[PDB]
C-alpha cells in the first residue's frame, strides 16, 4: 500500500498536542484525506486537501499537503476526550479521481486529567440474584495501569472513561468478575 | 442526510455458503466503491463502479467475489462458498459525479461472520449490578454495571436506558468484547458497561434503569434443529429500579 | 521528433452505440495503443514506458479508462435529448512539445464533426470562433462546472507530458534518431498524352523523413517534374516518387541524411 | 462536415515479377472515420490485410495505412477498394507498377 501511517495506539491526556504521522507514495495531482471512525460508528471524512500546500482543517484538526516531504501529518493543538477514535490517512490517485487508498489506521486514546483521584474498589450485587456479583475499580488517575487477570476464572476489563456532562466530571473505571463463590474484590485488583 | 444504506447490517453464514450484500448509494452518485475492513486495519479496496460499469476490481479479488450495479444505482456484492477469512466488515461508499478530491460517503457496512457451525451461535445473558453503598457514601455518586456474557459470535450493541430514554452521559462500555476462554477458537464472549449517576438519583425508587444488548444472530431463514430457541437477532435486557436502601 | 500527442476519437452513432479509441504518437510514429476490451495501454515498443514506473503508468491507465467511459457517457447523456444530431464524432488532441531553453508547449484541442470546437489556453477553455454558440456554451460548462477536469488537464499537459516525453525520447533514441537508407530505382511507361513517355524515379525505405529527390540534366536540375507525396511504409520508413514527362530523347538524384553526403545518382539509358 | 478519402496505392519495394513485396494503400483526408478498405487481387478481396491504428492530421481528417504481402507477376492485377459515407459506391484504385495509383 502507498499510504503508511503511525502504528498506534496513541495515548495522551486532554489538552495535549496530538500528531499522527502519515506518508505516502503517489503520482501526478493526487488528493489527500483524513477519515475518522468514532467508537461504534461508520467511517466519515474529517478533513481533506485537494492541491499541494492546501491545509485541511476541521474542529481543531489540521493536515497540510506537503509534496516535497511526502507527508499528510494530522495535528490537533489540544485534544478532548471525545477525540478518542481511529484515524485513517487516505490518498486518491488517478490524479484525485481514484478510489481512496487507506492507511492501516491509528487509534487515539485521550485520557482524562484526574486532579482529585479517589481510587477505590467496590462490590456490586445483582439486582435479580443477590448471590451473583461484580467488582468495580474506579476514581483512579489516568496513569494507573490495571493488571490483566492471572486467573482464567477471573475477568478484568480494560479501563474506560465515563463523562457525567451535567456535573463536568470524568472518572476511570475497570470491572472484574468471577464464578468463584469465594470471590474477593480486594484480590481482583492489584492494590 | 439520507446517506449510503447497506443491508443486511450484519450476517452470519455457515462456511461454504453464499451470501449477497446490498448497497444503495447517495441519490445519483455515479461513483460506487466496495471495500473490506478487518479490525485493526484500514478499508481494503475491492471494486469500483462508474455508473453501471465495473471499471476496476482488486487484482487480489477472488473469483468467489462478484459485484453488480445493473442500473447505475444500487449495487450487489456476492461471495460464493464463504471461508472463515472472508469474515469482515463489507463497506460500500459513494462519491458525486465530476468532483475531483471528492469525499467518499461510507455506509454502516455489512458485518460478515463466517462460522463453522451455526449451532454454536448464542444470544447474551444480561445482568445489572446495583451501586455499592460504599461508593454512594464515599463519593455521592452511584455506578451501575451491566454485564453481557456467553454470547457467540462477538457482535453486540450495548446501550443504557434511564426512565425510557437512551443515555450517553455517565456511560462507558468496554472498547471490545473479551473472550470467555481465550485459548479456544469457538470461545463465547463477554462485555461490561458502566452508567454513573448521582447517588440521590439512584436512591429514588421511581427511577428506572435498563441495560439493553442488541445481539446480531441468525436470520429467520436459517435452519435450526436444537430444542433451545433459534438464536436470532434479538434484544436481551436487564433492568432495575432505584432503591432507598 | 519533439512532441508527444495523445489522441482520442469518439464516435456517437446512436443513443445506444458510442465508441472511444485513442493512441499516443511521436508525430507519425505510434508509441502507444489502447485496448478498449480491457481498458489498458498497449506499449508498442519496449521503450514505450519511457522512464516511468509501472505504478505511475497503471495510475494513468485507470485515469484514461475512467475518462474515456466518462466523457463518452457525459456526451451521450446531453445528446440523447435530441436524436437528430446523430451521428457525430468528437476528436481530442492533447500533449506537449519541447524546445531547448524554453517552457514546453502544452495543448488540449477538441474537434466536433471535423472542425475546431474549443481548446485549452492557459487555464481557460476557449471556443473556436468557427463553432459559434455550440462551442461557446460547451466552454462555459467546462470553465464553470468542470474545474476538477481543468486542473487535471493542466497538470497532465504541463507537468506529466514533458516529463514523460523526455523519458520516452531518452529510452527510444536509437530507433527514433536512426538512419535508414533508401533503395532507389527508375522505371518507364507511356504517358496518356504529351511527350508519350513517363520517367519515374522512386525512393523507398528511408528514415528519417527529410529527403531530396530531383531529376537532373547534367549538373542542372530539371524543373517541371511532378513531385509525389512522402508516403508511409508499415516499418516507419517512407516512399516518394518523382515523375518527368519527356518526348523520349537522351538523371534522377536521391539525397538523404543516411547517405552521409553521398547522393544516389541513377542515370537511365 | 464530411471529407472524401484520398487513396494512394504503392509498393514497399521495386516491383519484380515473382518477388515477394508489400502492397500499400494509404487513405487520408476523410471524415468521419467510419471506413471500409479492401486490397484486391484481380478484383477479389485479399484476406490477410493489416492496417495502422487510426490517426488524423492538423485539419482533423483521418488517415490510415493498409498493407499486405503480395507477389507481382506479369499478369496479376491489384487494387485498393474504399467505401465511405461520402461515396455512393466503392471506389477502386488500381496499382500501377510504375507510378502507383492515386497520384499526388
Ligand atoms: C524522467 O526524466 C525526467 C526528465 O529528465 C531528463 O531526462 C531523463 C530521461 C534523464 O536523462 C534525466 O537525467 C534528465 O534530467 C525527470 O524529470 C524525471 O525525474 C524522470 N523520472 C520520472 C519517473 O519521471
Ligand atoms: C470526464 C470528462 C467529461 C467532460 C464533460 C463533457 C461535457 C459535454 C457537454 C456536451
Ligand atoms: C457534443 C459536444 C462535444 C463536447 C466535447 C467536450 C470535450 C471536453 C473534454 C475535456
Amino acid at each position: 500500500n502507498s499510504v503508511t501511517q503511525m502504528e498506534g495506539p496513541v495515548t495522551l491526556s486532554e489538552e495535549a498536542f496530538l500528531t499522527i504521522n502519515c506518508t505516502y507514495t503517489a503520482y501526478g495531482l493526487y488528493s489527500l484525506f483524513w477519515y475518522v471512525q468514532y467508537p461504534g460508528e461508520g467511517l466519515q471524512l474529517l478533513l481533506k486537501a485537494t492541491k499541494a500546500d492546501d491545509k485541511g482543517s476541521n474542529k481543531g484538526f489540521e493536515a497540510t499537503y506537503r509534496k516535497e516531504t511526502t507527508s499528510f501529518h494530522l495535528e490537533k493543538g489540544s485534544v478532548q476526550v471525545s477525540d478518542s477514535a481511529v484515524y485513517f490517512c487516505a490518498l486518491s490517485g488517478q490524479y484525485g479521481w481514484g478510489k481512496l487508498q487507506f492507511g492501516a489506521g491509528t487509534q487515539v486514546v485521550v485520557t482524562p486529567d484526574i486532579q482529585n483521584p479517589d481510587p477505590a474498589v467496590y462490590q456490586l450485587r445483582d439486582s435479580k440474584s443477590s448471590d451473583k456479583s461484580v467488582c468495580l475499580f474506579t476514581d483512579f488517575d489516568s496513569q494507573t495501569q490495571v493488571s490483566q487477570s492471572k486467573d482464567s476464572d477471573v475477568y478484568i476489563t480494560d479501563k474506560c472513561v465515563l463523562d457525567m456532562r451535567s456535573m463536568d466530571f470524568k472518572s476511570n473505571s475497570a470491572v472484574a468478575w468471577s464464578q468463584k463463590s469465594d470471590f474477593a474484590c480486594a484480590n481482583a485488583f492489584q492494590n | 442526510d439520507t446517506g449510503v444504506s447497506q443491508n443486511p447490517r450484519h450476517k452470519i453464514t455457515k462456511r461454504g455458503q453464499n451470501v449477497t450484500f446490498r448497497c444503495d448509494p447517495i441519490s445519483e452518485h455515479s461513483r460506487l466503491y466496495w471495500y473490506r475492513q478487518t479490525l485493526g486495519q484500514g478499508p481494503e479496496f475491492l471494486t469500483y463502479f462508474q455508473n453501471e460499469a465495473q471499471l476496476e476490481k482488486s487484482r487480489l479479488l477472488s473469483d468467489r467475489f462478484s459485484a453488480e450495479r445493473p442500473k447505475g444505482s444500487f449495487s450487489t456484492l456476492e461471495i460464493q462458498r464463504t471461508e472463515q477469512g472472508d469474515s469482515a466488515m463489507y463497506l460500500c461508499a459513494s462519491s458525486p459525479r465530476m468532483v475531483r478530491g471528492a469525499e467518499a460517503f461510507f455506509g454502516q457496512g455489512t458485518r460478515l461472520t463466517v462460522v463453522e457451525d451455526l449451532n454454536k451461535v448464542f444470544p447474551p445473558e444480561v445482568a445489572v449490578f446495583e451501586p455499592s453503598e460504599a461508593e454512594i457514601s464515599h463519593t455521592q455518586k452511584a455506578t451501575l454495571v451491566c454485564l453481557a456474557t456467553g454470547f457467540y459470535p462477538d457482535h453486540v450493541e450495548l446501550s443504557w436506558w434511564v426512565n425510557g430514554k437512551e443515555v450517553h452521559s455517565g456511560v462507558c462500555t468496554d472498547p471490545q468484547p473479551l473472550k470467555e476462554q481465550p485459548a479456544l477458537q469457538d470461545s463465547r464472549y463477554a462485555l461490561s458497561s458502566r452508567l454513573r449517576v448521582s447517588a440521590t438519583f439512584w436512591q429514588d425508587p421511581r427511577n428506572h434503569f435498563r441495560c439493553q444488548v442488541q445481539f446480531y444472530g441468525l436470520s429467520e431463514n436459517d435452519e435450526w434443529t436444537q430444542d433451545r430457541a433459534k438464536p436470532v437477532t434479538q434484544i436481551v435486557s436487564a433492568e432495575a429500579w432505584g432503591r432507598a436502601d | 521528433h519533439v512532441s508527444f500527442h495523445v489522441i482520442q476519437i469518439f464516435s456517437f452513432v446512436n443513443q445506444s452505440w458510442a465508441r472511444g479509441q485513442g493512441s499516443g504518437w511521436l508525430d507519425e510514429l505510434q508509441t502507444h495503443g489502447w485496448d478498449s476490451e480491457s481498458g489498458t495501454i498497449i506499449f508498442l515498443h519496449n521503450w514505450s514506458k519511457g522512464n516511468f514506473s509501472n505504478e505511475e503508468l497503471s495510475d494513468l491507465e485507470l485515469l484514461f479508462r475512467f475518462y474515456l467511459f466518462g466523457l463518452t457517457r457525459e456526451i451521450q447523456d446531453h445528446a440523447s435529448q435530441d436524436y437528430s444530431k446523430y451521428p457525430f464524432e468528437v476528436q481530442v488532441k492533447a500533449g506537449c512539445e519541447l524546445h531547448s531553453g524554453k517552457s514546453p508547449e502544452g495543448f488540449f484541442q477538441v474537434a466536433f464533426n471535423g472542425l475546431d470546437l474549443l481548446s485549452f489556453q492557459n487555464t481557460t477553455w476557449v471556443p473556436s470562433p468557427g463553432c459559434g454558440s455550440l462551442a461557446q456554451s460547451v466552454c462555459h460548462l467546462l470553465n464553470h462546472q468542470y474545474e476538477g477536469v481543468t486542473e487535471t488537464v493542466y497538470n497532465l499537459i504541463r507537468s506529466t507530458c514533458p516529463r514523460f516525453l523526455l523519458g520516452l525520447l531518452d529510452a527510444g533514441k536509437m530507433y527514433v534518431h536512426r538512419q535508414v537508407r533508401p533503395e532507389a530505382w527508375l522505371s518507364s511507361r507511356p504517358s496518356l498524352g504529351s511527350g508519350q513517355l513517363l520517367l519515374v524515379c522512386h525512393a523507398s525505405g528511408f528514415y528519417p523523413k527529410p529527403v531530396w529527390v530531383t531529376w537532373m540534366r547534367n549538373e542542372q536540375e530539371q524543373l517541371g517534374t511532378k513531385h509525389g507525396d512522402i508516403l508511409p511504409n508499415a516499418d516507419g520508413t517512407w516512399y516518394l516518387q518523382v515523375i518527368l514527362e519527356v518526348a523520349s530523347e537522351e538523371s534522377c538524384r536521391v539525397r538523404h541524411s543516411s547517405l552521409g553526403g553521398q547522393d544516389i545518382i541513377l542515370y537511365w539509358g
